[PDB]
């Protein structure tokens, strides 16, 4: 809220006092921490886009994912993201130890909705599956480079406070094409972090209700780990309680 | 005369958003679905997409039943608006969704609502669970790495910063409702293809785990 | 553009030397010759290469740097009847004229000269020198090529260096000469100019018009032709496909080397093609000696026809339809096990199958 | 043909009579309906004039446009030829109205995730750890 | 007959009342308004206007169309009447003050009104502030100056006596009264083409501050 101060000299009673407006120093703050994690998160997917170019694929990711054929290089991004994202959550770890498996779903009758890519073990050793045809359907949506998206006193102040400054093939569709790949297989490896410390049991039980990963995750993530990166904003399904109620 | 253009630019907006092709989202009106249906009706190219859409005015809750050559040229034409790919399963998403819209009523607010009636049986996330898991197990893995292996991390800093600076001016906001849109509609077209109802409340609930880990 | 008919050009590569014997005195309206002579030049420099000695048919001779007067439009320059006017490689209009005829000689044809209405061309046999782009160079001063004159008539490997404040007109004559000058060697030379591309392309440009100008008014076609930078990049890329030195394989030769499809398999060379294709941005054609058909871009045509058969020629609907096109594109597709990078399109034929 | 012109007549003649009648809810109709009537208003070439005036209606009212008495005239006997009883220019503009406000009536679409702007902070015992340790890696 | 000269004189002010383009307050009466109408019936020069505002008589909350012709050949005959510079905002202007005017019933008093329902959805001020700073933060600065530098003050007491003694004739009263309304005209335009509602409590809030200011 608001604050004061008063200053006086230690022999004489003239003292003077000043009133602070907190309003000021929480803007400083949030534009402080907005920008952070801007930087942060911006950070994490030019070295996601980094390591891919590393692994040096002629095509672009749309059109890999595109070709059916080579599953190859399917594999290979499937696996250096789900590595990536142990890795971001365990930055100690640069392999995946016991080896791994992948398969490319090609049909409804194949496919999970709602886990585009999933793990399951031969009771030897763990196994990937990706669909991908939902792969290419979610990378292939025309994407919205135009609207904007969102207390009217502070979005003011910040609007009058920050400034603004008016031979890569990325436009902001690759950019959120990226980003949406690495969610996808964050969601894949929470899935897998959770199969592997608690069980196929729990596994199921948190492919049926992602409620658990509540505390499946939080007991390490939130202390030990970087943020998931949807906690850079909090979602909500427009209209979420009507639709609810049909 | 008519302004062809215009009908045939709002027509291919409402299209994208019946056929949850374009995470874009606006505010839509009868004055565009008027545009939509009059642009089809005058196009000779699209006459087979009008015929299709026109139907929905009776019951719809029917399987229109076309030849193959009918299909491929409703497809063709579709592809041909929209420059993309496609789907008959796009076809029947667009069919039911514009059915919902015409036998909705007159409003003085738009109508949120969520994809339905897509390809006739109910089933349930477990069963859907216990036959593709089944299927999936049958399945062989068609490539593996071995044990072991190594991230392949960048090095080179200034390619880092090229590519960071490549990226500045796109908003993370933007990128992030994308995404996120994206993956839901995805999720949205599986589950009505698989005939399985949608829980609006897991998916929610992902968010839910994300700010309830953010919180501690 | 218009040219005063006072005004007489020849055109003649060995004008990159001036032509000391063929000036002569004009005469007046009376007949009288006149005796003084000045000589114009592009640069200063280059009047230390007029030998004011070798004019015995003159008196008086001058030499000066023709520069433009911009007090006086080029459609009626002023006229001195006092002296014989000559012009040696002219780069501005020509403001002053002589008694009689003014006497023009160049190794450019600048569109200035180009509606000259009295037009000499000199023709030669052609020559032509090695491009050989690469970072035992011998630099050479274009701007003053009589200078290296023993130099470029004696080694092969020519660094072409310019003063940073040349302008572009100079640059193009002394290209000009230069060229003249390879012209005129027994051995082709290597050259190297240390130029941005783009100016080199647009100076390969503007000398290609000038080449044009001269077979329009009448000159000889010559071989030796340029290649733009683009064309010269394909051609490496080409040669290093196939694995060839770039450093032991010469474009022209490179180029030839496809000669031997081009008729007997009645077929257009795509290196052809694409030289072609870039030429344009800056459709062939051709016959054998005899031949009842010309082999082209499009294929096989009638002689003198048109480079496309008349539309209804014939009928493609069979197959050039949407359903036999969905039909083989999804075989395709099956067959192969691909989800994408597959089209199919139907084939058009020309006049003949 | 396409148009089931009878129907199309059918429909258009409903929604028509009731919007000169009044202009409310009505919440009877549907976009079904508007559709149909404004399709059977494109084909028939008599009401193409009231096709036009409705376009118009399309966005913001604007405004109708200047019509000669006998433009006016033959509008209203092609109303009344469509639906009888006596009709007015009046009435024209009312039921104009009433359908600009139909075509800016909003439609059905589909839900979307929304991103909302989202308290904690660092302790200075950390926040000195790390400094101090910048600070002895500085030149 | 009529005297198209007192016609036009009339018109003329009563324009630039309605239109905000003079200062000058005065009374007006049906007397000046039918002046006006006949003035532009009777002008060849003048018949689009005359159009324009005729339509007012109508629902008159309506967006006339014109075509581009007819737009320029308007805004000439404003500006020829004016002799002024002037816009079809001015225009919209005109017409919705005519509008209100016309539909207004005969009353033993003036109505004082403020300008609206010029150029559809309302903005408020906050939205705005939002939205234009945002826009501003985009722009970029077209020149600057440096630190420091020096007011110029002029030094010539000569000139500032000749300054001050052809200043002196000149009402402050006048002056300020121009000036104040000037400024008041041009936000009250700006507020209307914005669509968004004017604050008559702050701008009055504007005068209560300097007066809070002077008693202290």
């Amino acid at each position: 809220n608001k604050v004061r101060t008063v200053t006086e000299i230690v022999n004489s009673d003239e003292k003077i006092q000043k009133t602070y407006e907190l309003a000021e120093f929480d803007l400083k703050n949030l534009s402080s921490l907005e920008s952070y994690e801007t930087l942060k998160i911006k950070l994490a997917l030019s070295k996601y886009m980094a390591m891919l170019s590393t692994l040096e694929m002629t095509q672009p990711l749309l059109e890999i994912f595109r070709n059916k054929a080579d599953t190859r290089q399917i594999a290979a991004v499937v696996f250096s993201t789900l590595a990536f994202i142990h890795n971001r959550f365990h930055p100690l770890v640069t392999n995946f130890t016991n080896k791994m498996e992948f398969v490319v779903t090609e049909t409804n009758d194949t496919s999970i909705p709602g886990e585009p890519i999933l793990f399951t073990e031969n009771e030897g050793v763990l196994l990937c599956s990706v669909d991908r045809p939902s792969i290419v359907k979610m990378l292939s949506r025309e994407f919205d480079t135009e609207a904007l998206v969102n207390n009217c006193n502070v979005r003011i102040a910040k609007t009058f406070g920050a400034s603004k400054r008016k031979d890569f093939s990325i436009t902001e569709v690759e950019a959120t094409q990226y980003l949406t790949l690495l969610l996808t297989v964050e969601h894949a490896y929470l899935h897998y972090y959770i199969f592997k410390n608690y069980g196929v049991f729990e596994y199921c039980k948190s492919l049926t209700d992602h409620s658990l990963f509540t505390n499946k995750l939080r007991s390490t993530m939130s202390t030990k780990t970087s943020n998931l990166l949807l906690s850079k904003f909090k979602f909500t399904i427009e209209d979420f309680d009507k639709i609810n109620s049909n | 005369l008519i302004n062809m253009r215009r009908y045939r630019n709002a027509a291919r907006k409402l299209i994208h958003h019946y056929s949850l092709n374009s995470t874009s989202s606006t505010e839509y009106k009868i004055s565009d679905v008027v545009m939509t249906m009059i642009f089809l009706l005058r196009s000779e190219k699209y006459h087979s997409l009008f015929k299709l859409l026109e139907t929905t005015f009776d019951d719809y809750t029917c399987r229109p039943q076309m030849t193959q050559v009918q299909t491929d040229t409703l497809l063709d034409a579709v592809r041909s608006l929209l420059e993309m790919t496609i789907d008959l399963t796009t076809v029947d998403i667009m069919r039911s969704s514009f059915a919902r819209c015409f036998n909705s009523p007159i409003m003085r607010y738009a109508k949120i609502v969520l994809l339905q009636n897509v390809a006739d049986k109910r089933t349930t996330l477990e069963e859907l669970l216990i036959e593709r898991g089944e299927k999936i197990q049958m399945l062989q893995p068609q490539q593996y790495i071995n044990s072991g292996t190594e991230i392949p991390f960048c090095d080179d800093a200034e390619f880092l910063n090229r590519l960071l600076k490549h990226i500045d001016p796109y908003p993370l906001s933007r990128m992030y409702y994308n995404a996120a849109n994206t993956m839901f509609y995805t999720t949205m077209e599986n589950y009505a293809v698989s005939n399985c109802k949608f829980n609006i409340e897991d998916y929610n609930n992902i968010f839910k785990v994300m700010e309830n880990i953010r919180k501690h | 553009m218009e040219c005063p008919f006072q005004i007489q050009v020849c055109i003649s590569d060995r004008f990159f030397a001036f032509p000391h014997n063929l000036v002569e005195p004009q005469s007046d309206v009376g007949n009288k010759l006149i005796e003084n002579l000045i000589v114009y030049v592009p640069t200063d420099d280059d009047r230390l290469y007029i030998d004011k000695k070798q004019f015995p048919k003159f008196n008086s001779v001058l030499v000066y740097r023709h520069e433009h007067d911009v007090n006086i439009d080029s459609r009626s320059p002023k006229k001195t009847a006092s002296a014989t006017i000559v012009y040696w490689n002219p780069l501005v209009p020509i403001t002053e004229i002589g008694a009689g005829e003014t006497r023009v000689f160049s190794v450019l044809l600048t569109n200035n000269l180009f509606y000259c209405n009295t037009m000499i061309v000199h023709h030669e046999n052609p020559k032509c020198p090695i491009e050989f782009t690469y970072p035992n160079l011998r630099p050479i001063a274009c701007e003053i090529p009589l200078s290296h004159f023993k130099e470029l008539v004696e080694s092969n490997d020519f660094l072409l260096c310019f003063n940073l404040e040349t302008s572009t007109m100079v640059k193009i004559l002394s290209l000009k000469r230069i060229f003249c000058i390879f012209q005129y060697r027994k051995q082709p030379a290597r050259y190297v100019i240390n130029l941005p591309h783009e100016e080199i392309d647009n100076l390969y440009n503007k000398l290609n018009w000038e080449r044009t100008r001269r077979l329009m008014k009448g000159d000889v076609p010559s071989n030796c032709a340029t290649v733009n930078r683009s064309s010269l990049k394909y051609i490496k890329q080409a040669q290093s496909l196939l694995g060839i030195p770039d450093y032991s394989q010469t474009v022209v030769d490179f180029v030839k080397m496809f000669q031997k499809i081009i008729f007997p398999y009645q077929l257009v060379p795509n290196v052809i093609i694409k030289l072609n294709n870039f030429d344009q941005m800056v459709k062939i054609r051709l016959f054998c000696k005899n031949d009842s058909i010309a082999i082209s871009s499009s294929g096989i045509v009638p002689i003198n026809m048109p480079d496309f058969s008349p539309p209804n020629t014939f009928d493609y609907s069979d197959y050039a339809n949407r359903t036999n096109i969905n039909f083989v594109t999804q075989r395709v597709l099956t067959d192969g096990g691909f989800s994408s990078g597959i089209t199919v399109t139907p084939v058009k034929y020309n006049y003949y199958l | 043909e396409l148009i089931n012109m009878r129907r199309y007549r059918n429909a258009a003649r409903k929604l028509i009579h009731h919007y000169s009648l009044n202009s409310t809810s009505s919440t009877e109709y549907k976009i079904s309906d508007v559709v149909m009537t404004m399709i059977f208003l494109l084909r028939s070439e008599k009401y193409h004039s009231l096709f036009k005036l409705l376009e118009t209606t399309f966005d913001d009212y604007t405004c109708r446009p200047q019509m000669t008495q006998v433009q006016t005239d033959t509008l209203l006997d092609a109303v009344r030829s469509l639906l009888s009883t006596t009709i007015d220019l009046t009435t024209v503009d009312i039921m104009r109205s009433s359908f600009a406000r139909c075509f800016n009536s909003p439609i059905m679409r589909y839900a979307k995730i929304v991103l909302l702007q989202n308290d904690k902070r660092t302790t200075l015992e950390e926040l000195l750890i790390e400094r101090g340790e910048k600070i002895q890696m500085l030149q």
